[PDB]
RNA sequence: CUGCAUGGCUGUCGUCAGCUCGUGUUGUGAAAUGUUGGGUUAAGUCCCGCAACGAGCGCAACCCUUAUCCUUUGUUGCCAG
């Protein structure tokens, strides 16, 4: 949607053939999207989101670029998904069945914080132990509740997140990506116009999207 | 009555450096006991972990078959590295019979009624994967004539 | 070769003496044959106890007893009074005034002593020896232990030969002098072979 | 008489740097990959980057000790005030 008719962005004269069909002119002298075509591209990708979602399919959002590094869940905290904000490497999720190891160490602490044994020293365990299980919820709290591998992926911009789809293109993973001027589909199955450098916009389109996995509980 | 079998056992001794070092292999299937295969790989430093390694990958594994009433309809082929498998349905006596690493396959699919030869490599991790071939490349009749408009 | 003997030479190794005496070097040798003799007597009123081991200190015109047991209220008796049993057994033989300390085990399912009475008597019960085997092995590892070793000797399984088998999991250093480790060789002594067992504990070293 | 019956006692490569458990990925498989590449070290040692990770062992650390102050001793030793 575009109400007061303001449009902002990356790229005034370049776009690439793959994007072709989907600018319809620039404004602002940005190129722009069919605003007739918008939101019915973006439902048609979020409908198929929510029936994975609602046959309790898990999904995974990567936010490494900046404009998601917090708001992958600082803007979806009561949306029922699992992220990652780290740098990706070689078997960042191929590597799952070794991976596991560290899911099984966090809950080892998590079942031993909650009881009274973890409390009755003054720093041991209720500071020093604490300050062990905080710093594991950063890496991998994210994921811990999920099991084995994603049943969807998601990502802000196929250009930056592209060992994510690498990885996932490998397991057999459907991928999710944001649009707006530049992006390759090679190894991405769905395509929803939006914004991936923005200060603003980002935070409410995590909503926008997110919020329908919490829908699969019903 | 699910039942758990080993088909053989194989040991691989190599000097390093200095002296020697050896580790074994197994090959086992665990399947369904009907319409359904499976077998695992398993290799470690002692013969009861390389089994125990092969069962955790053969209950991981599986394969379908186009089987009705616990039987063969026409003779099959398969092929895995110089191993030709060629399976017939056997009638009027003993169900097996057939090639020594073949007879807890078909027992595990629930068609130990068959006669099969290897017709080239004897080595057992290549015939197995020919036997498996040719369940996966049998048919229903049924099917071969239900491919027919209508 | 290269087993050695743990209760001989390798005890007096990172661990506490289970002796402490001085004699004139003249009677040196009936003093041994008496540190022998006040066990003799004691280990006949600890038969059902859990012992792991005894230790029998002879200061000048003293004697004093620790024992390390899984079972302390066994060696009390009715009221708490009848560990002085204990002492009348070993005064009456040495004919000086003797005290009793009673100590108890840490983890007896992890105790090498113990580890091998639990597997012998499944063994007199004819149980799989690979079971009691792994069992003993599956249970000490998980209440601590950075690794332990078991070999089992005599009619494994219904076998027609003494045989011998073994199993092994974690570390066990037998060729490391500092580490520590607690042994025991057992029998079962039946009318069939004498059914042995042999465990090797390795929990820290010093 | 004989280590050509043993156990114990030690001897050696050698303070050498390398060996395993739970695992990933690749091949029909022996096995590979990682442990390769860029820098470096006493050292598969420490880093950089990367399809690999955790956990162990050896190394280092730990333990023993020496080059010199501080406090405690103070004699039949020492002797400045």
């Amino acid at each position: 949607m575009l109400k007061a008719g303001v449009h902002f962005g990356h790229q005034t004269r370049y776009w690439n053939p793959k994007m072709k069909p989907f600018i319809f002119g620039a404004r602002n002298k940005v190129h722009i999207i069919n605003l007739e075509k918008t939101v019915p591209m973006f439902n048609e990708a979020l409908a198929e989101l929510n029936k994975i979602a609602s046959r309790k399919g898990k999904i995974l959002f990567v936010g490494t670029k900046r404009a998601a590094s917090e708001a992958v869940k600082d803007a979806a905290l009561s949306c029922d998904q699992f992220f990652v904000n780290h740098r990706w490497l070689g078997g960042m999720l191929t590597n799952w069945k070794t991976v596991r190891q560290s899911i099984k160490r966090l809950k080892d602490l998590e079942t031993q914080s909650q009881d009274g044994t973890f409390d009755k020293l003054t720093k041991k365990e209720a500071l020093m132990r604490t300050r062990e299980l905080e710093k594991l919820e950063n890496s991998l709290g994210g994921i811990k509740d999920m099991g084995g591998l994603p049943d969807a992926l998601f990502v802000i911009d196929a250009d930056h997140e592209h060992i994510a789809i690498k990885e996932a293109n490998n397991l057999g993973i459907p991928v999710f990506a944001i649009v707006d001027t530049n992006s390759d589909p090679d190894g991405v199955d769905f395509v929803i116009p939006g914004n991936d450098d923005a200060i603003r916009a980002v935070t409410l389109y995590l909503g926008a999207v997110a919020a329908t996995v919490r829908e699969g509980r019903s | 009555e699910l039942q758990e079998k080993l088909i053989a056992v194989n040991r691989v001794s190599k000097t390093v450096k200095g002296g020697r070092i050896f580790s074994f292999t197994a090959l086992t299937v665990v399947g369904d006991g009907n319409g359904r295969v499976g077998f695992g790989y398993g290799k470690a430093r002692e013969v009861p972990a390389a089994i125990q390694k092969a069962m955790e990958k053969a209950r991981r594994n599986m394969i379908n078959v186009a089987l009705n009433n616990g039987t063969l309809q026409h003779p099959v082929k398969g092929v895995h590295t110089g191993s030709r498998v060629f399976m017939q349905p056997a009638s009027e006596g003993t169900g097996i019979i057939a090639g020594g690493a073949m007879r807890a396959v078909l027992e595990v699919a629930g068609v130990h009624n068959v006669l099969a030869k290897a017709y080239g490599s004897t080595n057992p991790i290549n015939v197995v994967r020919a036997t498996i071939d040719g369940l996966e490349n049998m048919n229903s009749p049924e099917m071969v004539a239900a491919k027919r408009g209508k | 070769g290269q087993k050695v003997h743990p209760n001989g030479i390798r005890l007096g190794i990172v661990k506490p003496w289970n002796s402490t005496w001085f004699a004139n070097t003249k009677e040196f040798a009936d003093n041994l044959d008496s540190d022998f003799k006040v066990r003799q007597y004691l280990t006949k009123e600890l038969a059902k106890a859990s012992v792991s081991r005894i230790v029998i200190e002879r200061p000048a015109k003293s004697i004093r007893v620790t024992i390390h047991t899984a079972r302390p209220g066994i060696v009390i008796g009715k009221k708490g009074e009848d560990v002085e049993k204990l002492r009348k057994v070993v005064a009456d033989i040495a004919g000086v005034p003797a005290q009793i300390n009673i100590a108890e085990v840490r983890k007896p399912e992890l105790d090498a002593k113990l580890v091998a009475d639990s597997i012998t008597s499944q063994l007199e019960r004819r149980v799989m020896f690979r079971r009691a085997m792994k069992r003993a092995v599956q249970n000490a590892m998980r209440l601590g232990a950075k690794g332990i070793k078991v070999e089992v000797s005599g009619r494994l399984g219904g076998a027609e030969i003494a045989r011998t088998e073994w199993y092994r999991e974690g570390r066990v250093p037998l060729h490391t002098l500092r580490a520590d480790i607690d042994y025991n060789t057992s029998e079962a002594h039946t009318t069939y072979g004498v059914i042995g067992v042999k465990v090797w504990i390795f929990k820290g070293e010093i």
